[PDB]
């Protein structure tokens, strides 16, 4: 039977300061024991001083990646260029995760 | 596009009036009359056939009077291929309620679905209404003998005595008359037959341009029993009383 | 589906087929709530071209829409049907998920919306209807009484009537009803009710109807006598 | 006359009279005007309001970072146009990661006008637009009708008086074409070019519109105070 | 009378008055015209300038159908490219099933019907355009004409447009001048001829010229433009002819 | 007849045109905008005495930072609020802020056009929208059936609203305070108003960063109705 | 008046949006005839090509629907060629629902009851064509079935159609009654071919060239059309009688 | 959810209804009413799946009082009966069954004579002088054949109730938490305090 | 596109008469006669089969179609409106009835579907109504003999002898003078050949004139043997020879 889920590994870590924060992930993307790549970047800039990566099912990953980055470039375009507040955000992508709720992205998702 | 040939049914005219509806209405004044009187111990209904020829077959025949259960019938007026489409309505409806509760139809209940079928082809649609009204004769254990009217508005009201289609206004005004409460299924034939003797078109009532039915407690104890009327029935109902 | 926009502005900015629904209105037989101290009396017209009616089994003129709330009407008696039969599931929707029976202003609101519905949805017509309606919010004693008409407006009255020469009967409300003092009591009520009928009516036989609404789903429907003795009455003090 | 109905009826001539209705709409709207250079596209828009309690209603809109257009006529058709055009932009570079070709962007309006003029029931859009891009072949400037007819220009103008900066522009030609790497001065003469359709007014500060793309500059519009630069 | 309000609808001639109003339309529209050759067909236009302002070169109007076909339009230009973008879904759908790329013939009728289809109802407007286009298949070569009625057929040269008769005209002179057949080369050049000379009922606005072909053994039996040295060397053959 | 989404000669759409004369026979509804607030008022107007006023609801919240003012066929206005709220709301769900006054006001527009042969006409009713938000502040939009809204420093719409806007052109200046403009409203009410002004046959509201959006008592309004009178007698 | 516009009763129980399309049928001014013999049923028509530039070989009013049904028609080419198609169609989808091949009265009547539909509903306009259709049924034998926009239907001895059909009805009449046949008795279809053409010609009181007819044949197992060439061997074995 | 109990007596019905509902190793609450008044002379108790038993109740409830207020009328506790009926008897070839079973009690005022419905999940309906749900009717029927007379009091239909509950709190597994008795007569419904 | 057409087409008219309905009983009118009489055992009916073109084979085109082993039908006025109802008619009788029942429908019930489906086009949108009125004779256990007919509107009516079409007012008191309860089957073919001979101007023949009984089961036309209760349809269409036989006996 056709299994739509795999486990590309790799970890992430985000610390916040008082006027700055973080967030650090290896480049590392593997299945099984076999390497598919030495760098393949999992932590991106999403505009609006907002970075975010969604850790574990690359494929899930990077298609959050892309809608939330969509949805930036949205909120810009029906709100009079305002910017994306990091609450927002994070509500926002909450929607993202929970409108596929019966068939989940197999991510943790750190902004 | 096809607005050019639409001819809006569902409109009013500047005076508040519903133009298909009341077209509807002078169609049904040129069908045979029908005539409902509701006695105490029973309900008669009577109607006039349009125009018969001598080789049409009288006895296989239906045209005014419709059986919808044991216990309710209607007399027609108007078309009566738009007539039949709302009988099987009606006919469903009542089995549907007696599926559901396994109990018979209150009169009123299949009297108002019917009319309320009506009321949508004059509100939304863009169909023409049915050209019919109708004479709701029928029994429950509620209120007992009940006579019904609907028309193509989609209205009803409840009558004690009461006549749909041709000379309505003559045929009211004469069972407006001799009509009293106390009156009885026998003196209610009568009246039904003496009415349409003065109202009608036609040179003299005959048999065979009548249908004639009764919804009497006249079976044996408590249960009611529906009488179509065979032609030779009529033909004895209306020496009986003196008509021929 | 039939898709004609039947209703539309025409060049002076009016909605014809609303106010065409209004000339039903205005041909229907004429309807009147009065709301007192502690009721809300809700008095209806029957013409008497119509000798020979039962009245036991014909449609009456005032419709219980739940225990607590009454709804009369003047226009097509057919249209109303289907106002009332919605009106009666949204009662029954609405104790339901709230779990308390609706508010008069709620209950009115909604056959309002309906009715405004019907003026910009593509394929039907407005209600040829206009409504009074009239009862006491749950756990509450004020009296509520609103009107709605074809448009979809709504709005609450003192006192109020519709129909074939209401404006006769909304001028001699006008002029018998005190703001500053309703209706003390429910006879006081019914006579003000039947009083601004007979302006209008003809003989008070069978003729008038009238049903009260008291706080607390209490609603009862005069007989005739009844109501006769309000009639007897209200004449032997005219000539003076 | 006879013919004028809907859009789905040709006259005895084989004009369309509603596509000419909504036409004539454009042609009430204020002017606008668009020009380019090989480097930048400039838009240049006079906004106009409905009177001195109200804002000055926007003729500019921005499509992609690449990619915007200027309005003349009904403004919530164009609100809907360019909605279609953020999607048609947003769906290439999600599929084909791949940013909309100005050309093609003018054959999907083209084709989305087109199909409000042969049916039953619908209207034609009742606006005109002047897109502006900086792709994979340079800058461009575009016209869109809604009779569905897209156009490639050097430079143009809709709206009310907008033959005077058009004579203007075609008169320039030689001159603006060759602004290249310089975006005020393809401005200066954009603002010189809407200048030609003025009447009884002047250019104030909430009063004009600006839009610039180009080889190292997004899409981006200017309002208010930072327009003062070009009075 | 009225019976010319409505599409679709019989007058009592038998004729479709709206389609024969898409005509008139069609008349009104710049010259396009299609020369069949020895191994292929030619496709060339008028493109009235406007303004000083219109970019050269970048307006095109001719338009390609899967890999081989041409189309060339007369009239309401958005409908020529409603009705191509139809064509192209057509030959999708002939190439997904069939595999081979669809015939011209083929191809015709596939355009013919859905022309044909809105003079079939009151609900639909007809096209307003005249189609030229053709191409190369496993038969040969083949020219087609399309009007807003959905008439077709197949076509030696074809004309459309306010130059149609001046164009008509020179067409018939090259089919009774050449019964072995054109050369492509020379089809190329002939067009560019007889559009300078179909200019002649538009000279107004002057113009610029747009043609394309598709040969078996000059462009491998694909649809090119003719762009460069062969264009400037057609339109100096057209220059020459006209002095 | 003729289609519903059809072009005048003149480019105009018919339905919508006709619409603009439905909101002309409506009542006078006025919003003035100042730097402490924005204020909203409208006439009332009963059709009879018999009718207990305070059940006119003509103006309406939308959320706790914006409110809305109603002006020509009032019954179509419902749908419309409806919607505003559930927008403003929903946006509030999606993304744990405040929606802006004009992402509102651009919502409530793109029904406007969603009529034709989708709804089977225009709205009969025109909106003054006001609302505060923390990036463009105190604002006031007038909402048409055409889809268009524009921004208003001071608007009035309905029967008496030509003349109420010329006076709003000559009393209205950017230091405007708010019980200046709650005054400025009542007095250009009482200007066009068939019936004399009081408590009962209009109505104020106001939209403040600090409170929100406010209907006003028949109380309140009354004494600024007896402040106004005494400060027009005193000059 | 309304009723002359889409396809209801007249106040004299006429549909004139169908006669109206019986006369766009002779739009094309075009003539059709169709015989019978033994083992065949020929169809002939004219062939009109005015315009110099036309390829010749691609103006055709004879369809083959399937192997062994053929269609001609009378009207313009738009609505002939969409009654072609669907004819086609039909044929393809009777052979594979009951596995076996439409008889040409079978499509006949289907293509007719399509036609009624349209003179019924309002928003299908009538196709201003008449088809006949061409056989030799494996039942019923030679046959000829012919269509109209009314959805009228019935099968002929044989038959003419287009502006000068009643000349051509009657001369086939007459020869028929001389015959006293329902058929051209003859062995080969090649001279059936020449007496249709020969009977054309005396009714029309026209000559013909290869180029200005065109020929139908329906034999058993198939039905084919003939080049100029083949008519030209028939024009000739005509003249040398 | 789990026991319910109905008697049919000379003039009156009997229904008697656990009070507990139980989640896991936890009682959530003692004192729960597992009936509704459908009308003034018909109450309808309930057992089966959580969730599933209010949400089917409150439907039937809100479906007869609709039916009354149009009609003005009070449906027979017959005609009630197989209304539930039927939408059981739908219910069990849906994407998703009710897994409700229901007792209905009611006072025909038009024959005078108290009636008891036992209808299952799957819309299996029976009339009976007593009916239980569940496991109880392993007990209760048995001791109902012995103890039950057709002519009994309500007093007497209390007290041969009393045995039944006796019975059910002596040998049943659970913690049922006592009763909720409701009677059901020509004056209506009216529940018992003490029990 | 689609069908924008969901308005009714047949509409009233102030004076309450529905115009198309009206108009389809004047295209019944202009159409040729046809005619039915009822014997006590059997009904015939009949037609005249007018040519389009003597080059026609009128064999091929049939006015009296089987529509039950037991029911045949016949009309006057529009022949492809009654071609599409004879199909729908035989559909009904099968997907209504013979599905339902296993066995055909009797002759009222049928004739009650037909009368529907000609109804609805009556109020359906963009639809005009049917240009036929139909003659339907049958036979079933219950109910014996019968001859029916139907009209645009739906209306039906049973007959003990009736004609419609061109001469149908002549034809009707031709057959009053004729018939009487005893009639033969026979008797009945007989008076159906003169009734029809009035009407008729050219040629009156057995190749001119289409006509069918409803009698006695066929058991030499059922098509096989085996099952005693299968005993084969008392539909007949009368051979052109036959017809020809009781033409001299006239
Ligand atoms: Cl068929």
């Amino acid at each position: 039977q056709f299994n739509p889920y795999g486990d590309n590994g790799g970890t992430i870590l985000g610390i916040a300061g008082e006027d700055f924060a973080v967030l650090a992930g290896d480049t590392r993307n593997i299945t099984d024991y076999s390497i598919n790549s030495r760098y393949e970047p999992k932590v991106f800039d999403c505009g609006d001083n907002i970075v975010m990566s969604a850790n574990g099912f690359a494929a899930d990953g990077d298609a959050l990646v892309k809608r939330f980055k969509n949805s930036v470039k949205w909120y810009h375009f029906d709100h009079n260029d305002k910017k994306l507040s990091i609450n927002s955000a994070a509500r926002n992508i909450q929607h993202l995760l929970y409108g596929k709720r019966f068939f989940p992205y197999y991510v943790h998702t750190i902004i | 596009g096809s607005r050019r040939y639409d001819s809006r049914t569902t409109i009013f005219s500047p005076e508040g009036r519903l133009y298909q509806v009341e077209y509807a209405l002078e169609s049904i004044s040129h069908a045979g009359t029908a005539i409902g009187i509701m006695a105490s111990d029973g309900i008669v209904l009577a109607a006039e056939r349009k125009v018969t020829s001598t080789l049409l077959e009288q006895d296989t025949s239906t045209e005014k009077l419709y059986k919808l259960n044991d216990k309710i019938a209607v007399a027609v007026a108007g078309l009566t291929a738009d007539a039949e489409i709302l009988i099987n309505t009606a006919r469903i409806h009542a089995q549907n309620y007696l599926k559901t509760y396994n109990e018979d139809i209150p009169v009123e209940i299949l009297v108002r679905r019917l009319s309320d079928i009506k009321q949508g082809y004059t509100q939304h649609g863009g169909l023409r209404p049915f050209g019919v009204s109708f004479i709701y004769a029928g029994y429950d254990d509620r209120y007992g003998y009940q006579l019904y009217t609907s028309n193509p508005s989609g209205n009803y009201t409840g009558w004690k005595a009461i006549s749909v289609g041709a000379n309505t206004s003559a045929a009211q005004t004469l069972l407006q008359m001799d009509y009293k409460d106390d009156m009885k299924v026998d003196d209610a034939i009568e009246l039904a037959l003496k009415t349409l003797s003065k109202t009608t078109d036609s040179s003299a009532l005959t048999y065979d341009r009548l249908e004639f039915a009764t919804i009497r407690k006249g079976a044996n104890d408590g249960e009611v029993y529906q009488k179509i009327f065979k032609p030779q029935e009529i033909k004895d109902i209306l020496v009986k009383t003196g008509i021929t | 589906g039939y898709d004609r926009a039947l209703s539309i502005f025409s060049p002076d900015g009016h909605i014809f087929q609303v106010e065409y629904a209004l000339e039903a209105v205005k041909r229907g037989t004429c309807a009147v709530g009065v709301k007192g101290k502690n009721c809300v009396v809700l008095g209806c017209e029957r013409r008497s071209t119509l000798k020979l009616q039962d009245t036991r089994i014909t449609p009456s003129k005032v419709s219980k829409i739940d225990s607590h709330v009454v709804l009369s009407f003047s226009g097509l008696n057919a249209d109303s049907r289907i106002l009332i039969e919605k009106a009666r599931v949204e009662a029954q929707s609405h104790r339901l998920t709230l779990e308390d029976p609706v508010t008069v202003e709620y209950l009115t609101r909604y056959v309002a919306g309906v009715q405004q519905r019907y003026t910009q949805s593509g394929g039907v017509r407005p209600f040829g209807v206009s409504t009074l309606i009239a009862g006491f919010d749950p756990r509450d004693d004020e009296p509520k009484l609103y009107q709605t008409e074809p448009s979809g407006i709504y709005s609450s009255w003192s006192a109020q009537t519709i129909g074939r020469n209401s404006k006769t009967v909304r001028e001699f409300l006008e002029k018998n009803y005190d703001r500053k003092e309703p209706p003390a009591t429910v006879e006081e009520c019914v006579k003000l009710t039947v009083r601004s009928l007979l302006e209008v009516v003809q003989t008070g036989a069978k003729n008038i109807e009238i049903t009260v609404v008291k706080p607390d789903s209490d609603i009862v429907a005069l007989s005739s006598e009844e109501i006769n003795q309000y009639v007897t009455q209200i004449e032997q003090e005219k000539q003076e | 006359n006879n013919y004028d109905g809907d859009t789905v009826t040709f006259s005895p001539t084989g004009r369309l009279f509603q596509v000419e209705y909504a036409l004539e709409a454009i042609k009430q709207g204020s002017v606008t005007v668009g020009l380019r250079s090989n480097t930048h596209a400039v838009l240049v828009a006079l906004k106009r309001n409905a009177d001195e309690l109200s804002s000055y209603q926007k003729k500019i809109i921005k499509c992609d970072e690449h990619m915007g257009l200027s309005l003349a006529g009904l403004a919530p058709d164009a609100r809907v146009l360019s909605n279609y055009l953020r999607q048609q932009c947003n769906y290439s570079s999600l599929v084909f990661n791949r940013k909309l070709a100005v050309e093609r962007a003018g054959h999907l309006l083209c084709d989305k006008a087109q199909k409000n003029t042969q049916s039953y029931g619908g209207r034609p859009y009742g606006v005109g637009l002047l897109i502006i891009g900086y792709d994979k072949s340079g800058a461009h400037l575009l016209e869109f009708q809604p009779s569905g007819n897209v156009t490639e220009l050097y430079g143009t103008a809709i709206g009310a008086r907008s033959q005077g900066a058009k004579t203007y522009l075609e008169r320039t030609l030689d001159t603006f074409i060759k602004i290249d790497g310089n975006p005020d001065e393809l401005i200066k003469a954009g603002v010189e070019a809407i200048s030609q359709s003025l009447r009884d007014e002047s250019l104030t500060v909430d009063n004009l519109s600006i839009a610039i793309v180009g080889k190292d500059t997004p899409f981006t519009i200017y309002d208010g105070e930072a327009v003062a630069k070009y009075i | 009378t009225g019976y010319d309000l409505s599409n679709s609808v019989f007058s009592p001639d038998g004729r479709n008055f709206q389609v024969e109003y898409a005509v008139k339309a069609v008349e009104n529209g710049t010259t396009s015209i299609g020369i069949k050759c020895n191994d292929g067909v030619v496709f060339a236009v008028e493109k009235l300038i406007t303004s000083k302002l219109l970019v050269p070169q970048k307006n095109v109007k001719i338009q390609v159908v899967d890999r081989h076909i041409g189309c060339v339009y007369s009239g309401l230009i958005p409908d020529g490219r409603h009705l191509v973008n139809r064509g192209r879904e057509e030959a999708a759908s002939f190439k997904k099933l069939y595999k081979t790329p669809i015939p011209i013939p083929a191809f015709a009728d596939r355009l013919g019907q859905y022309v044909q289809a809105h003079t079939l109802y009151n609900s639909v407007r007809p096209f307003g355009v005249s189609t030229i286009f053709g191409g190369v298949d496993k038969n040969g070569a083949h020219l087609y004409m399309l009007e807003p009625s959905g008439s077709y057929w197949g076509y030696k040269g074809a004309a459309t447009g306010k130059g149609r008769q001046s164009a008509k005209a020179e067409l018939e002179k090259l089919v009774d001048h050449h019964p072995e057949g054109l050369s492509a080369r020379e089809a190329v050049k002939q067009a560019a001829k007889i559009i300078y000379l179909a200019h002649e009922d538009n000279k107004e606005k002057d113009f610029e010229l747009e043609i394309s072909w598709c040969s078996l053994s000059e462009t491998n039996g694909l649809h090119k433009f003719v762009k460069g040295d062969l264009l400037q060397e057609a339109i100096d053959f057209a220059q020459k002819e006209i002095n | 007849d003729r289609g519903v989404s059809t072009f005048s000669p003149e480019g105009r759409l018919f339905q919508v045109e006709y619409s603009l004369e439905a909101i002309k026979l409506g009542s006078t509804a006025i919003g003035i905008a100042t730097k402490e607030g924005v204020v909203l008022g409208v006439e009332k107007r009963a059709t009879s005495p018999l009718l207990e006023s305070d059940s006119i609801e003509k103006i309406v919240e939308i959320d706790r930072h914006i409110g809305c003012a109603m002006s020509g066929l009032t019954a179509d206005a419902r749908s419309m609020i409806e919607h505003a709220r559930t927008a403003a709301v929903t946006h509030n769900l999606y993304y744990d802020e405040d929606i802006n006054v004009e992402s509102l006001t651009q919502s409530v527009c793109d029904l406007a056009l969603r009529f034709g042969e989708l709804m089977s006409r225009p709205f009969g009713v025109a909106l003054l929208i006001a609302g505060h938000d923390a990036d463009d502040g105190y604002q006031l939009f007038h909402a048409e059936p055409s889809g268009t809204f524009y921004r208003y420093n001071a608007k009035a719409i309905g029967s008496g609203s030509e003349g109420a806007q010329a006076e709003l052109l000559n009393e209205w200046h950017s230091s405007l305070t708010l019980k200046e403009a709650e005054l400025l409203v009542l007095k250009i009410l009482k200007q066009v108003m068939e019936e004399k002004l009081d408590e009962n046959n209009a109505q104020l509201s106001c939209i403040t960063k600090q409170d929100g959006f406010k209907i006003y008592d028949n109380e309140k309004t009354a004494e600024l109705i007896k402040e106004l009178k005494e400060k027009e007698a005193a000059e | 008046g309304y009723d002359r516009h889409i396809t209801i009763f007249s106040p004299e129980g006429r549909l004139y949006q169908v006669e109206y399309a019986f006369k766009a049928t002779n739009q094309t001014n075009i003539n059709s005839l169709a015989v019978r013999g033994k083992d065949c049923t020929v169809v002939i028509s004219q062939k009109k090509v005015p315009d110099k530039l036309l390829d010749p070989t691609t103006v055709s009013y004879i369809f083959c629907i399937s192997r062994t049904i053929g269609m001609v028609v009378n009207g313009p080419i738009p609505d002939a060629r969409n009654a072609a198609l669907r004819a086609k169609a039909e044929a393809a989808e009777f052979r594979y629902k009951y596995g076996y091949d439409m008889p040409c009265d079978v499509l006949a009547k289907r293509m007719a009851n399509l036609s009624q539909i349209y003179t019924q509903r309002a928003y299908m306009r009538p196709l201003g064509v008449i088809l006949t259709f061409v056989s030799v049924d494996e039942e019923l034998g030679p046959s000829i079935y012919k269509t109209d926009p009314a959805g009228y239907y019935v099968g002929y001895k044989a038959t003419a159609t287009g502006p000068k059909q009643q000349e051509i009805t009657t001369n086939l009449e007459n020869h028929f009654k001389k015959s006293k046949i329902d058929h051209i008795n003859e062995e080969s279809w090649e001279k059936v071919v020449e007496f249709a053409i020969t009977h054309m010609i005396d009714a029309l009181g026209t000559e013909f060239s290869k180029n200005d007819l065109e020929v139908g044949v329906a034999t058993k197992d198939k039905f084919f059309t003939l080049s100029a060439e083949n008519i030209e061997e028939r024009l000739v074995a005509i003249a040398e009688q | 959810m789990d026991i319910i109990l109905g008697i049919r007596v000379q003039d009156s019905v009997i229904l008697a209804s656990s009070k507990a509902v139980t989640r896991g190793i936890s009682v959530l609450k003692d004192s729960d009413d597992k009936t509704r008044q459908l009308s003034p002379h018909t109450l309808m108790s309930f057992a089966g799946e959580a969730g599933d038993t209010v949400q089917f109740a409150e439907y039937i409830q809100a479906n007869i009082q609709l039916y009354s207020i149009r009609e003005d009328y009070e449906l027979s506790p017959q005609a009630v009966s197989s209304f539930v009926r039927q939408e059981l008897a739908k219910s069990i070839r849906s994407r998703r069954p009710y897994q409700v079973n229901v007792l209905i009690g009611g006072y025909d005022k038009k024959k005078n004579k108290p009636e008891l419905y036992q209808i299952d999940y799957l819309g299996t309906k029976v009339e009976l002088p007593y009916g239980a749900h569940g496991y109880s009717g392993f007990y209760t029927f048995s001791l109902l054949d012995h103890h039950y007379r057709p002519d009994m009091t309500t007093e007497e239909g209390l007290d041969l109730l009393k045995l039944c509950v006796q019975e059910l709190e002596k040998r049943m597994p659970m913690d049922f938490k006592g009763v909720i008795v409701k009677i059901v007569d020509k004056d209506g419904i009216r529940q018992v305090d003490d029990f | 596109m689609t069908d924008r057409y969901s308005f009714s087409l047949t509409t009233f008219s102030p004076s309450g008469k529905l115009g198309q309905i009206d108009y389809a009983l004047t295209a019944v009118k202009q159409g040729v006669t046809s005619l039915g009489i009822k014997a006590t055992n059997g009904v015939v009916i009949a037609t005249e089969k007018k040519s389009s073109s003597p080059l026609a084979m009128s064999e091929t085109l049939s006015k009296v179609s089987l529509l039950t082993p037991d029911i045949g039908a016949v009309y006057s006025g529009m022949g492809p409106d009654y071609r599409v109802l004879v199909d729908k008619s035989r559909k009904v009788a099968h997907t209504s009835y013979k599905r339902i029942y296993g066995e055909y429908p009797p002759t009222k019930l049928l004739v009650s579907e037909v009368a529907k489906i000609m109804q609805e086009a009556t109020q359906s949108g963009g639809v005009r109504p049917f240009g036929v009125s139909l003659l339907i004779a049958g036979h079933d256990e219950f109910n014996g003999f019968s001859l029916y007919q139907v009209d645009p509107s739906g209306s039906y009516f049973p007959w003990k002898a009736t004609a419609i079409g061109k001469g149908s007012v002549a034809a009707k008191t031709f057959l009053e003078k004729r018939w009487n309860d005893e009639l033969e089957l026979e008797d009945a073919i007989h008076i159906a050949l003169l009734t029809l001979k009035e009407s008729v101007e050219g040629e009156f023949n057995g190749d001119t004139i289409e006509l069918a009984i409803i009698g006695d089961e066929n058991p030499d036309l059922l098509g096989y043997t085996g099952i005693p209760t299968d005993k084969g349809p008392r539909f007949r269409k009368l051979t052109s020879q036959e017809i020809n036989d009781r033409l001299e006996a006239l």
